[PDB]
Parts: C-alpha cells; structure tokens; sequence
C-alpha cells in the first residue's frame, strides 16, 4: 500500500488585453450605486 | 504653471444636481434639462441615502457648461437648486 499524494500551486495576474474606448457603457460604470435609469415617459410626443 | 482659459479639464458632461424634489416624474424632468438642448442620459437616486440627488449627463461638453453656469441659483417650486461637476 502507498499513501498515493499530490500538491496545489497558484497563478498570477491575467494577460494583457485592449480594454474598450469610452463608450456608452462606460457611463454605467462611472454611475454611482444606487442610481436607478429615467428614461423618457411613453407616448412623450414634445413639440 | 496654472493659466486661465475657459471650458476648464475639472469639468465633464456629467453634471450632480442637489435639492430635487421628493415626488418629480420624467415628464418634468426632461422638460427642465431638455430647455437648454438634447439631453444624453438621466439616472435618479433610488436608495434612502440617494432620492432627493441625481446627476445628469449632457451630449456635449460645450452646452453643458453653458447651461451649468445659468442653472445655478436657480429657484423652482420655491426652492433653490445645486449644480455640482463629476471628480
């Protein structure tokens, strides 16, 4: 009989990459939390 | 060196308001903002903590500065408002 074992290592930070430029989407991120969306009311036919 | 020289880098198209009211509707919203041009985006304070605040984000940088110069002081439903930039 053998007391069959193994061991567990670790990895570092990820690869580069090409974050996206400052599109919309970013406006959600820089949004504080707590901040729910107002879109325009339905049927809003202004002049 | 420290110049002077308009349309300042301390300023974005993402402008804080404070002293909304409690009870407000997009309706009036986009009729208030709407008055100076186009508007881009609105989000609302929707937690205890964030109600009565909101920031508004204008489509240029150019306007937004415009408007938020003769907003301030502003007085509506007897109450003055606070105009505010994104650090």
């Amino acid at each position: 009989g053998t007391p069959e074992q193994l061991q567990a290592w670790r990895w570092e930070r990820e690869i580069d990459e090409r974050n996206r430029p400052l599109s919309d989407e970013e406006l959600d991120a820089m949004f504080p939390e707590g901040y729910k969306v107002l879109p325009p009311p339905a049927g809003y036919v202004p002049i | 060196g420290r110049a002077n020289i308009r349309l300042p880098p301390e300023v974005n198209r993402i402008l804080y308001i404070r002293n909304l009211p409690y009870k407000i509707t997009a309706e009036e919203m986009y009729d208030i903002f709407g008055k100076y041009g186009p508007i881009r985006q609105i989000r609302v304070g929707n937690t205890p903590e964030t109600r009565g605040t909101a920031y508004v984000v204008y489509e240029d940088i150019f306007d937004a500065k415009n408007a938020c110069d003769h907003l301030s002081g502003f007085n509506v439903c007897n109450r003055y408002l606070v105009v505010l930039y994104y650090n």
